[PDB]
């Protein structure tokens, strides 16, 4: 058939593996790391998604950023995001990560760590519950299955 | 013209709760784990 | 002959699976990234592993020796050797070579 | 351009090098063939590259100021060099081994027809060769940096910070004096 | 009152000591804890199947801000900013003024989303009802801009979710 | 037919790999009361081809090494070795038949040690090397009590023929003659492999791959994961052998698979029972207590053939 159908199938493919195989790494700065845990948990057992619970940054595809980043803390979060290898999405948790949260107007708190890393996806919440965190996954799985990293490489 | 109702135990109380450590005592003696382990060492060695 | 061809292929099938791993992931084409002190308790783990296991070398052909009519001297011979390697291991320990606090 | 929008603003800046440009970072990926081929031996090529922020701080004080309507702009560096001495320079920073060896023009030709036929972005070409080679005009009638605001940046004082990743005291380069 | 965790004596009688023997040398006390895992693997397992199955809530649960109704259509809200005076994290803006009609309502009403603790204590003090934390906790974006809710995402949640709001508030209503 | 004979053992080899992986998070996910992979693939079935795929199209993550050509020569000879260690196992035939089938194997396992000290060198970081250094010495340590544990076991089996093993055990499990050796050679094969409670180089907060991302990682990892089948399928050939009927070979395979399929699934079941040792309390155990019982073992192992009058034939 026409190469864009040829073309779209490979794209599927990949999207399907890299959406299958989410293995995050996890900022765990305060509260919401907890709620991070209870998606680990049985209950919810982000495992059976294929997110597997705690990879090392290297081989790491997403980050949660899950509670406040400081001042202090920033430029450790921006070097973990420097060497994460390729494809790379960052999961904004809460409203600390978001936009500062109760601590928006504080001297030693970045307000939102969209102003050190790119973000693709923001979880709001006090924390978020564990599903509230889960649904927000599942919706990267969706980002990641909209991609189209191959027409448009076949269109330039 | 109700009466007040409120979340309370029931009328004499919840029934007993355990919290004192339970680990039960299992297997044999340590005289009658060594008689089989060397047991099965002769019979195997014959 | 069978070996020759059997040592080949595992180690080619493992080289062709390096090179592809190398270069297949070069194909995304990514935008460009632009970005001790001696211990001693360790050598001597390592070679202590070595004696013992020059005197693993001298007890290898020991299901060979049983099978001579000097049993009395093969035994005897035999016994010796672990049990100097025994010597080996319980000095060490003795002289707080097996521990592993500075 | 000039004719369709007369008011535009034409910059015309020459090879910018930066972070991610392809100018410092193209003379240092010819280590996994062998030397370095050059047209001639880099000689009779004069080159006057520009760093990249004066380029973007140039192009911001065009919309900022008003009498930049209806011109033309010549952002160049502040130095002019030899495409040998240049590239010997970049190796120098690199900690490369340089060995440089001339190449004839059309047979440089051919290997840029070789490095074309992929489907990613080609290492060189034979247009990217060409313009390498050509030598940057000067055109004193049309304004640059210095009509903006902008202090061009000298190619050696930020050009370490382009070839530190190429790793694994160096002499400025011999430059062209203005005469 | 108080107790001791680990002031206990071993029996150093032959029959005990034998008996740490055999734990030490048959790594008896190491089974148990496999025997322990192999009793897991056969009970169910707790996990739900999200997002076909969702954890259990309470009329109570505090999730999306939203702006209410009476029963006519006329927004319960008066623009008496009590909720942006006890905002915690300062995440209410308000404007108002008079309606074509006279009546009190707000021209502004926004919520920051990011800097929102999603507390209840707006509800708390609306002496009219009109704010409210719904139960939806689904509302995950792409960009940080969509959580910058203004009058008009804050109206259209209530009409969206007033069905489920009202049978919360009815629920809970007593207890506050 | 032999060409065809080594495809047939080394392709379902990595299929064996591919889903002990899946194997391996099921069965922790049940005795953590969680589910494991259940959703990509029926019954999480396609959850080792999605990371697969993922791995070998992620971004290449090699930093400047020192030695480039020994960051590509450290998988090659894990993997060639991890291969290589299964051509002389009696399945119940052997691809290679050896006479010296068991010294073999010790040797070749004794060699993938360098792919733990070639990738400690070929990552330009000290810390890597040191822990390059740990994990070589727990190795290496460990490999006494195997050649030991070994050679005694093949007293009572009269050579080093991995075959002679079936014929050894044709009457009775050497398990029951040899259960106090079965139990320290299970647990140097957990140290051997680096498994958990020995698994110190996972010490995310207490490896020398980290400098390996995708592609070559997922190398170091199949091999790792061949060895643990490869160890548990020796296991099973030295302690519980299997009954040979020429004429039916097929009835050997399937009780023969059925025994290192359960081994198999207690390395798990063991790793998800146990926390870990520290570096110093593993050397202990080994140097401290079971070598030597190990080698009590070895001096009560060849007088006991000579005091018993069995002595095993050495053809
Ligand atoms: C089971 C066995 C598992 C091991 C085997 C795994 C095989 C998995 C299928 C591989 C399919 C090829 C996918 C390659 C990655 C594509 C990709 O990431 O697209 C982004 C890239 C990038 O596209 P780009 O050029 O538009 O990127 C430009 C933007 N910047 C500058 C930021 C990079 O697309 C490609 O380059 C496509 C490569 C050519 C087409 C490959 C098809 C080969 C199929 C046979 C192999
Ligand atoms: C499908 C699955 C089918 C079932 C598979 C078998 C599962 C068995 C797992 C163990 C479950 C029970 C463990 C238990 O209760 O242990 C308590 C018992 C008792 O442990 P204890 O520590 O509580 O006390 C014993 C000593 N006294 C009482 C004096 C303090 O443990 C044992 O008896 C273990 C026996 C030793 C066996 C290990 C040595 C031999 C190993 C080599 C040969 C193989
Ligand atoms: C790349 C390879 C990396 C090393 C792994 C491969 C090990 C090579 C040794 C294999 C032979 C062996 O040791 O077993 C003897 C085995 C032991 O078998 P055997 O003792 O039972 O005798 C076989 C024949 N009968 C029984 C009848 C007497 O020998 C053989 O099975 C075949 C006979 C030898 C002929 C093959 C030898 C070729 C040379 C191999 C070495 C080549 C250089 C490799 C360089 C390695 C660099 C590290
Ligand atoms: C007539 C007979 C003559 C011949 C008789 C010869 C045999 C006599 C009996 C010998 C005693 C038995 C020795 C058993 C080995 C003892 C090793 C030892 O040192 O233990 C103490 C060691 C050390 O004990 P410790 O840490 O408490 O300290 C001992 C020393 N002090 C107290 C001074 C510090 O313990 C261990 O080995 C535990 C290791 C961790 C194990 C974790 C995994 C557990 C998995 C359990 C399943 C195992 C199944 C095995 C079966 C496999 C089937 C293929
Ligand atoms: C606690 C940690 C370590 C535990 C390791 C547990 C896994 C090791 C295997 C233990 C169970 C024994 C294997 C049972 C499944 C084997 C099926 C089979 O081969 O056929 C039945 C086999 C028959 O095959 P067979 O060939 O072994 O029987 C003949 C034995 N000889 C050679 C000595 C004559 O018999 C059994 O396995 C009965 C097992 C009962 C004891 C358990
Ligand atoms: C790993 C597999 C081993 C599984 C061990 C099972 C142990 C066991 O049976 O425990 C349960 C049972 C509990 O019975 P009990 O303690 O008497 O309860 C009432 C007490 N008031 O305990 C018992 O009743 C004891 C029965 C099991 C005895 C096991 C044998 C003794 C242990 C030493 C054997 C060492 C030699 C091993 C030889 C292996 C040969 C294959
Ligand atoms: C799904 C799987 C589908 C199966 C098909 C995919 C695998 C490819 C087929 C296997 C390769 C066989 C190539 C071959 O014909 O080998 C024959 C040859 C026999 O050995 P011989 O003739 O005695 O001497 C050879 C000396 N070079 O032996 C050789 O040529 C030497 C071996 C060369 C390397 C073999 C391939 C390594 C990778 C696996
Ligand atoms: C055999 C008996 C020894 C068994 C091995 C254990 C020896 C532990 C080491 C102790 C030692 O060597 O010191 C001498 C010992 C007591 O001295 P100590 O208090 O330990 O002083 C330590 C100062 N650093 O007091 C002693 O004299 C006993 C130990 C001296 C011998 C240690 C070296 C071993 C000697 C070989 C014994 C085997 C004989 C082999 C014969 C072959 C002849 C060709
Ligand atoms: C063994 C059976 C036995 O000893 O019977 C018990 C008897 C009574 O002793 P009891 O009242 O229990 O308290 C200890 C008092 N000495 O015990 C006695 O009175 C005998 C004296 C007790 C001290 C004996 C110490 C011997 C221990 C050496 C190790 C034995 C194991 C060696 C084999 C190891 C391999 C299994
Ligand atoms: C049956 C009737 C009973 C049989 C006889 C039993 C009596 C002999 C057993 C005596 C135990 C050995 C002496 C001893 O107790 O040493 C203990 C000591 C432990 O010290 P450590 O582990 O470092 O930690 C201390 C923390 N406070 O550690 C030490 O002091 C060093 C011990 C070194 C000896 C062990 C190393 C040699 C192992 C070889 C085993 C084979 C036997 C040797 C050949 C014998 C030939 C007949
Ligand atoms: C010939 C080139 C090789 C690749 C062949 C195609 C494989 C990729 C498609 C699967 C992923 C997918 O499509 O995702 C899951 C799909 C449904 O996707 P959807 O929601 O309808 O997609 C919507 C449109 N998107 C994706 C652009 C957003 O489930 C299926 O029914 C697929 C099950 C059958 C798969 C059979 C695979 C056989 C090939 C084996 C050798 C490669
Ligand atoms: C494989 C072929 C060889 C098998 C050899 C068997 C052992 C031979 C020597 C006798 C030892 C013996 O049986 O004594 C040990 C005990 C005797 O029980 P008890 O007196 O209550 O001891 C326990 C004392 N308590 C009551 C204080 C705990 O054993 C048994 O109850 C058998 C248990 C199952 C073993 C499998
Ligand atoms: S958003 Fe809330 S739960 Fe999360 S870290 Fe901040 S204060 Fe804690
Ligand atoms: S729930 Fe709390 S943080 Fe959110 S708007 Fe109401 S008072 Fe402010
Ligand atoms: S929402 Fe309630 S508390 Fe807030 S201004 Fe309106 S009426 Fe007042």
């Amino acid at each position: 058939s026409r190469g864009e159908y040829v073309v779209a199938k490979l794209d599927d493919l990949i999207n399907w593996a890299r959406r299958s195989s989410l293995w995050p790494m996890t900022f765990g700065l305060a509260c919401c790391a907890v709620e991070m845990m209870h998606m680990a948990a049985p209950r919810y057992d982000m495992d059976r998604f294929g997110v597997v619970f705690r990879a090392s940054p290297r081989q790491s595809d997403v980050m949660i950023v899950a509670g406040t980043l400081t001042n202090k803390m920033a430029p450790a979060l921006r070097k973990v995001y420097d060497q994460m290898p390729e494809p790379r999405y960052v999961v904004s948790m809460g409203s600390c990560a978001n936009g500062g949260g109760y601590y928006h107007y504080s001297y030693s708190v970045v307000r939102g760590c969209d102003r050190i890393v790119p973000v693709d996806i923001y979880v709001p919440g006090c924390p978020p519950t564990a599903e509230a965190l889960l649904y927000g996954i599942l919706q990267l799985q969706k980002k990641i299955k909209r991609e189209k990293r191959l027409r448009i490489w076949y269109r330039r | 013209a109700s009466k007040v109702k409120q979340d309370m135990p029931p009328v004499g109380g919840y029934g007993p709760i355990d919290y004192k450590r339970n680990l039960p005592r299992r297997g044999l003696s340590g005289y009658s784990m060594f008689a089989v382990g060397i047991g099965a060492l002769l019979f195997g060695y014959w | 002959m069978n070996l020759m061809l059997a040592l080949l292929t595992n180690f080619t099938l493992a080289t062709l699976l390096v090179i592809i791993a190398f270069w297949l992931p070069q194909l995304n084409v990514y935008s460009e990234k632009t970005s001790l002190p001696f211990s001693m308790k360790f050598f001597l783990v390592a070679i202590t592993f070595l004696l013992f296991d020059l005197e693993i070398a001298l007890l290898l052909p020991l299901p060979w020796a049983s099978q001579t009519a000097n049993l009395n001297t093969m035994l005897t011979m035999a016994l010796f050797l672990i049990i100097l390697l025994a010597v080996s291991l319980a000095y060490e320990w003795t002289q707080k070579g097996l521990e592993w606090t500075e | 351009v000039r004719e369709t929008f007369p008011e535009a603003t034409i910059i015309k800046p020459a090879e910018i090098f930066g972070r991610e440009d392809r100018f410092l970072n193209y003379f240092a990926n010819i280590r996994w063939f062998g030397g370095v081929p050059l047209i001639s031996l880099g000689k009779k090529t004069v080159k006057q590259p520009v760093y990249i922020v004066d380029v973007t701080k140039g192009i911001i004080n065009a919309i900022k100021d008003p009498d930049a309507r209806g011109k033309t702009f010549a952002f160049v560096g502040p130095s002019r060099y030899l495409l040998f001495d240049l590239v010997q320079y970049v190796f120098a920073v690199a900690h490369r081994p340089f060995l440089p060896y001339p190449l004839p023009h059309f047979a440089y030709r051919w290997i840029g027809r070789l490095f074309e036929i992929s489907p990613f972005e080609p290492w060189t070409t034979r247009d990217k060769v060409e313009r390498i080679h050509t030598t940057d005009k000067i055109l004193p009638h049309l304004p640059g940096l210095e009509d903006l605001g902008v202090e061009a940046t000298p190619l050696e004082l930020k050009a370490i910070e382009v070839l530190r990743r190429h790793r694994t005291d160096v002499q400025p380069a011999k430059t062209i004096p203005t005469s | 009152t108080y107790k001791y965790v680990n002031l206990r004596e071993p029996s150093m009688d032959m029959k005990s000591v034998t008996d740490r023997a055999a734990q030490t040398l048959l790594w008896t006390e190491l089974i148990r804890g496999l025997g322990m895992t192999l009793s897991y693997l056969f009970r169910e397992p707790a996990t739900i199947n999200y997002p076909f199955e969702k954890g259990p809530l309470s009329p109570r649960f505090r999730g999306e801000h939203a702006l209410r109704r009476y029963p006519s259509g006329e927004e319960r809200c008066i623009a008496c900013k009590l909720c942006e005076a006890v905002c915690p994290a300062q995440a209410i803006t308000i404007e108002a003024e008079p309606r074509a009609d006279g009546s009190r309502r707000t021209t502004r009403y926004d919520i920051d989303m990011t800097k929102c603790i999603y507390c209840g204590f707006c509800q708390e003090a609306c002496p009219v009802d009109a704010i409210v934390e719904g139960p939806n906790f689904e509302f995950s974006t792409e960009t940080h801009e969509e959580l910058l809710y203004n009058k008009e995402k804050l109206l259209n949640n209530g009409d969206k979710w007033e069905a489920e709001i009202a049978a919360n508030i009815q629920a809970d209503y007593l207890y506050r | 037919m032999f060409m065809i004979n080594i495809l047939m053992l080394i392709i379902p080899i990595l299929l064996a790999v591919a889903f002990l992986t899946l194997v391996e998070r099921k069965v922790l996910g049940y005795m953590q009361l969680r589910k494991g992979p259940n959703v990509v693939g029926p019954y999480g079935l396609l959850q080792p081809i999605a990371d697969a795929i993922k791995l070998f199209i992620k971004e290449p993550l090699r930093p400047a090494t020192s030695s480039a050509s020994m960051f590509i020569l450290a998988p090659i000879m894990a993997l060639g070795l991890a291969l290589t260690m299964w051509i002389p196992l009696p399945m119940p035939y052997p691809l290679i038949n050896m006479n010296l089938g068991v010294l073999f194997m010790l040797a070749m396992s004794s060699l993938a040690v360098y792919s733990i000290l070639w990738s400690g060198w070929a990552s330009n970081s000290k810390y890597a090397l040191i822990g390059a250094l740990r994990a070589v010495a727990q190795t290496i340590s460990y490999e006494v009590t195997l050649a030991i544990i070994l050679l005694s076991v093949l007293l009572m089996s009269g050579s080093f023929t991995l075959s002679t093993l079936i014929t050894t055990q044709e009457q009775m499990w050497l398990i029951l003659p040899a259960w106090p050796l079965a139990m320290m050679w299970f647990i140097s094969t957990l140290a051997e492999t680096n498994r958990a409670p020995f698994d110190l180089t996972e010490g995310e907060s207490e490896g020398f791959n980290v400098e390996y991302a995708a592609g070559p990682f997922a190398l170091f990892f199949m091999a790792e994961y061949a060895n643990i089948i490869m160890m548990n399928i020796f296991t099973a050939i030295l302690f519980l052998g299997t009954s040979h009927n020429p004429h039916m070979p097929e009835l050997y395979t399937i009780n023969f698979t059925i025994k290192s399929l359960l081994l198999t699934m207690s390395f798990l079941w063991i790793r998800a029972s146990y926390p870990r040792f520290r570096y110093d309390q593993l050397m202990h155990l080994l140097w401290k207590n079971f070598l030597p019982l190990t080698l009590a073992l070895c001096m009560w192992h060849v007088s006991l053939p000579i005091l018993t009058s069995g002595i095993p034939p050495q053809t």
